[PDB]
């Protein structure tokens, strides 16, 4: 009575049968349907509303069964079909501003998944992809997303991880046929990986055709890789680092020079082509990757370091820190014969500066104090990185960036002193007190009087000159008598007399503590 | 002795190669070494001379031409003082003019450069050599179109250079009328359009005179050019999408554009403002992560307009948001702003619901839903996501602290935006007060309630001294800071405002649930306390409330808790009783 065309498109009736469909007591009227799957096939093709109804009542169909599944092949020929067909994604994209049967795409892709978490289809489980990052997303992504991202590499692969990586490998055929691009090529490259990182903690046949497969830049057609290189030298990273190791690696990587990953990766990141940072950077995090654990070539791990300093110029922040932290420890440890030579280079890439590239500066300044535990055998060069913080915490520092990375840059020098007298440039150090209290009464002033950030990284200033007086570096700090009375002496101006100068104050009391151990100061507090 | 080692070094031509390199080393290592007053100036003095018979001579080259603008590039990089800038201006401003705009070396580059660095001392007699240099923009502004009209399909790196250099230039000195004339150069600006490469360089040019016309952000000009302006938006749609900085830069120029009420105006009338958040103002396939900034400039552009747009143009750019709204890669902050700029346009759909025959109602209905959704969604996963980490019995956490406040402030902003929904739908399409809801949204609103009674479950997380998280008890019968009562407060407003007969039915089916609830969040009790202090809404839900007891009434004998439950709720009962008896 309700499967009747002319009553199944009414709204009313068919809510109704839904309804009835979904109660707990429907037992057999589901039966009744899941007898007949032939019957969605005539509804699943102006009486294009039935394709809606069909996909709708066999989505009840299976929530309310979850093992309805190997018996309809015959169904999802149909069913896959519109989820990958053109007509499909136009109709409902095109126009979507208040267009009826809005939740189609949920149902459709959640009994998608139904049925192929039963029996694993390749084709089927990687055109699932088709709304799990592109295409249209309406709450159709995470009941997807968090499956393929925890029940997938969980038990999938379990048995035939490389039979499987094979299919996916081969899926260029039919993918190939209706699609050609990253917008599926490249994330099928996510489910699979999941898994090769869960179960990377076997597969060697795998390894050699994933390079040989994938030439640099595969089919000799760089035009349509936008953003399947980027994920493609993601897995390349992940793979040199933790599934194959060199026992794996070496036995095809002997080519490296030629097609492998050392040419598809070196010639991309060194020219200046390839524009986009993105891959850029991504080959250079590969190449980091790569020497990190093999690959000893002639010296140039020098020129991928020299090429990712003078390139991390505006937004390259987080690849770049990951491939210095990657490759920072790998060159000094492997290149012992040249330590002296790799920190002459670092000095003349400083030194080479001199147009001062402010936010270069201040990418380097924070890569070095990344690394404080590589850089305590080089103390001859403190004084450029000295010489640059006292200039960084002159300027309007109103961003974040410049005056905390000059007291943090501080901090360095302070760990450095630390480690160097319990295992250095008397002035420069004595500058580089001085500035630490310097700024650390001026940041209060940065700041409104009250209601805002900025005292709590004040305060960890006065801890770190707190802390650095304990050393034997204090005897030869400077008192900076006109700082603190033109600061102080501003309560005479009764306009600006925020709590700055209560830091101030703090600050008197620590060399008051000073005195208290050398009372040499009492000729010093004339002022 | 840097003196004497740098003067016997003076070798003209005799070896061009490697002796100039080798007095660059040396000059380098003196600018590293500490100099004193004796030996400041004289340097310089003798520099200058040197300088000039080596750029006397020599005028994709690899030749020691290269090595001698470096050494020119190093002395620019001294910046010694200013004593001595005088006769390096006239030098600068004579290399400057000529062979730009063709193949040259970046000889152009680092001359803006030192141009840039040396206004900064303010000498005023030098106004008359920068005055030919802003004639030379003038020449090169007004050439550019047929620079780009002579190189068809059958280096371009000066221009922004010339531009920034304009702009830090016009900064500083006393404002005069040169602004003016630049700003006749915007009217005569190219709108028109490895070689494509080169072509690429064209536009970012064309992109870097923009940014320099971002003066339209500052004192008021003549603006008779709305033609140009509008050839410059189509060029950045035409922009690439690999270069990510300078799209960047474009987007913020462009904000700042649309950051003054007189060019506001004319940006919905542009193309049926139809180049909203589809895919032009931001990259087409290379990069989405600047998404944040581009979504924020086209949400405060929308905002300040929306009361001039049509039925077709909210339509879209409501579709074109709620697609947004329900990204998970998005931060939650862009989330509660696009929550608030629909709860805001709501208003406006409703009051603009009067014209073409309304056809609101559909609309306000289907963003009802994506907000029920985004309620539900949140409900299911940032409650688990802040369950999966509390420490029972009290850095990555410090960020986590601030991701849990912006999921509490979403929820707050989720609520807010439901009761101005449900005031919406409620008084547009003739219209007939207080109409009964038709049984899709009356579910919607069933969902609704049963979702977002988990959603405001979040306020039961603290922030402790130390950093870590913590659960809050089971019932503690406080003020919660305040924070969470007028939020519940407006949800249940919510449901104060409709129909009468379809509150009863969404709450004979969910007071179940509710008690439910309240039995597992104490902060929930407010809401029914709402219930039966609004009137016209409270003798409905106390008789649900009471039909629903009177049969559960023998499990107060099982456990304490429940029985707790449903004596609170008899005490609110018999208050709602004595206020409205």
């Amino acid at each position: 009575l309700f499967m009747m065309e002319a009553t199944l498109n009414d709204p009313q009736w068919s809510r109704m049968f839904m309804s009835f469909l979904k109660h707990k007591d429907a037992r057999p009227l589901r039966d009744v349907l899941a007898a007949n799957p032939n019957r969605f096939i005539t509804l699943l093709l102006m009486r294009l509303d039935l394709q809606f109804q069909a996909i709708k009542i066999i989505s009840i169909i299976v929530k309310n069964d979850d093992s309805w599944l190997a018996s309809q092949h015959s169904l999802v020929s149909q069913l896959r079909r519109v989820w990958v067909s053109e007509n499909f994604q136009e109709r409902h994209r095109k126009e979507n501003m208040a267009a009826t049967n809005w939740k189609e795409p949920k149902l459709l892709a959640y009994c998608l998944l139904n049925y192929c978490k039963r029996n694993y289809g390749d084709i089927e489980l990687l055109f699932q992809l088709l709304r799990a990052f592109t295409g249209r997303f309406l709450c159709n992504m995470t009941f997807l997303k968090e499956y393929m991202e925890e029940e997938i590499p969980k038990n999938y692969s379990i048995a035939q991880k490389r039979a499987l990586f094979f299919r996916f490998v081969d899926f260029n055929d039919p993918n190939f046929g209706d699609e050609l691009k990253a917008k599926v090529l490249q994330h099928i490259l996510n489910p699979a990986f999941l898994y090769s990182f869960e179960k990377g903690e076997d597969n060697p046949e795998s390894i050699t055709s994933v390079f040989i497969t994938k030439v640099l830049d595969p089919e000799k057609q760089a035009d349509m890789l936008d953003s399947l290189r980027i994920y493609l030298l993601q897995y390349a990273t992940l793979l040199v680092e933790h599934a194959p190791h060199h026992i794996h690696d070496n036995n095809k990587n002997r080519n490296s020079k030629l097609r492998r990953l050392m040419t598809f990766a070196w010639p991309c990141l060194l020219s200046k082509a390839c524009v986009d940072p993105a891959c850029k950077y991504s080959g250079h995090l590969l190449l980091a990757h790569i020497i990190a654990k093999f690959a000893i070539h002639k010296k140039i791990v020098l020129q991928v370091f020299h090429s990712l300093l003078k390139a991390h110029a505006m937004e390259a922040r987080a690849i770049v820190r990951q491939a210095m932290a990657i490759l920072t420890p790998a060159v000094p440890a492997r290149m012992e014969d040249g330590h002296q030579m790799l920190t002459h280079w670092t000095r003349k890439i400083i030194v080479e500066e001199g147009h001062t590239v402010p936010q270069l500066v201040h990418i380097l300044h924070l890569i070095v104090q990344h690394f404080k535990v590589y850089y305590p055998v080089r103390h001859h060069l403190v004084q450029h990185m000295v010489s640059a913080m006292q200039r960084l915490g002159f300027t309007p520092s109103v961003t974040i960036e410049q005056r905390r990375l000059a007291v943090d840059l501080s901090e360095v020098v302070i760990k450095w002193e630390l480690q160097r007298i319990k295992d250095i440039d008397k002035q420069h150090t004595d500058t580089v007190v001085n500035f630490l209290i310097r700024v650390a009464c001026q940041v209060n002033d940065n700041t409104n009087t009250a209601g805002s950030p900025g005292e709590v990284l004040s305060r960890r200033c006065v801890n770190l000159l707190k802390t650095a007086l304990r050393p034997d570096m204090w005897p030869k700090s400077e008192l900076k008598l006109q700082w603190f009375d033109k600061l102080l002496m501003t309560v005479e101006q009764p306009n600006q007399v925020n709590y700055g100068n209560i830091c101030t104050g703090l600050e008197v009391l620590s060399f008051l503590l000073t005195v208290l151990q050398s009372p040499a100061i009492l000729s010093s507090f004339k002022p | 002795k840097k003196y004497l080692q740098f003067v016997a070094a003076l070798t003209d031509v005799n070896t061009p190669d490697e002796t100039k390199l080798k007095m660059m080393q040396e000059v380098s290592e003196n600018f590293e070494n500490v100099t004193s007053s004796p030996q400041y100036s004289t340097f310089l003095e003798h520099i200058i001379p040197r300088f000039l018979t080596f750029l006397q001579d020599g005028e994709l080259q690899e030749k020691p031409a290269q090595q001698l603008r470096k050494l020119v590039l190093e002395i620019i990089h001294r910046i010694p003082t200013n004593e001595h800038l005088r006769p390096h201006t006239k030098n600068v401003l004579s290399v400057m003019f000529r062979f730009l705009e063709t193949e040259n070396e970046e000889n152009v580059l680092i001359c803006l450069r030192i141009i840039i660095e040396l206004h900064k001392q303010f000498r005023p007699p030098i106004t008359q050599e920068i005055h030919h240099f802003l004639d030379f923009v003038k020449q090169i502004y007004k050439e550019l179109p047929k620079v780009v009209n002579r190189y068809f399909e059958n280096t371009h790196s000066i221009i922004p250079r010339g531009s920034l250099s304009l702009k830090v230039l016009a900064e500083l000195p006393i404002i005069v009328v040169l602004m003016y004339q630049l700003y006749k150069l915007n009217i005569h600006n190219v709108v028109a359009e490895e070689l494509y490469a080169d072509f690429i360089a064209a536009q970012i040019k064309t992109l870097s005179f923009l940014a320099y016309i971002i003066r339209i952000y500052q004192e008021l000009v003549t603006k008779y050019s709305q033609q140009m302006v509008k050839g410059m938006l189509q060029l950045l749609s035409n922009c690439p999408a690999e270069t990510a900085h300078l799209r960047k830069e474009l987007l913020i120029a462009a904000k700042h554009i649309l950051t003054t009420e007189l060019r506001n105006q004319f940006i919905p009338c542009m193309d049926k403002l139809f180049d909203e958040s589809i895919l032009i103002g931001s990259g087409y396939t290379a990069r989405e992560t600047l998404r944040p900034l581009a979504y924020s400039t086209l949400a405060d552009l929308v905002h300040h307009v929306r009361q001039h747009l049509p039925l077709s143009d909210l339509s879209l750019a409501v579709q074109l948001f709620a697609k947004n709204i329900d990204d998970e890669s998005l931060p939650s902050s862009i989330q509660t702003m696009s929550c608030k700029l629909l709860l805001n346009l709501v208003d406006c759909i409703r009051s603009k619901s009067e014209q073409e025959s309304g056809n609101g109602r559909d609309v306000l209905m289907r963003m009802l839903e994506v907000f029920v959704l985004k309620f539900h969604t949140i409900a299911r996963y940032q409650l688990s996501a802040i369950f999966k980490k509390c420490k029972p019995q009290s850095d990555k956490e410090d960020k986590q602290t601030f991701q849990v406040t912006d999921c509490r402030s979403l929820v707050k902003t989720l609520v807010c935006g439901v009761k101005t929904i449900t005031w919406g739908i409620t008084s547009c399409k003739q219209f007939i007060p207080n109409k009964q809801l038709q049984p899709k949204e009356t579910q919607i609103y069933i969902k609704l309630v049963k979702y977002a009674m988990q959603a405001l479950d979040i306020y039961q997380v603290q922030i402790a001294g130390n950093g870590q998280t913590y659960i809050r008890v089971a019932n503690c019968q406080t003020v919660r800071m305040k924070e969470e009562k007028e939020v519940l407060e407006h949800f249940a407003g919510v449901f104060t405002m409709m129909n009468p007969l379809t509150f009863k039915e969404i709450f004979q089916t969910t007071v179940p649930y509710m008690v439910e609830r309240i039995s597992k969040n104490y902060a929930l009790q407010i809401v029914a306390n709402s219930f039966l202090a609004n009137p016209t809404t409270s003798a409905l839900f106390a008789t649900i409330l009471v039909e629903y007891l009177l049969d559960r009434l023998p499990e107060m004998g099982s456990n304490v808790e429940l029985s707790n439950l449903y004596l609170k709720l008899f005490k609110l009962v018999f208050g709602s009783v004595s206020l409205f008896a």
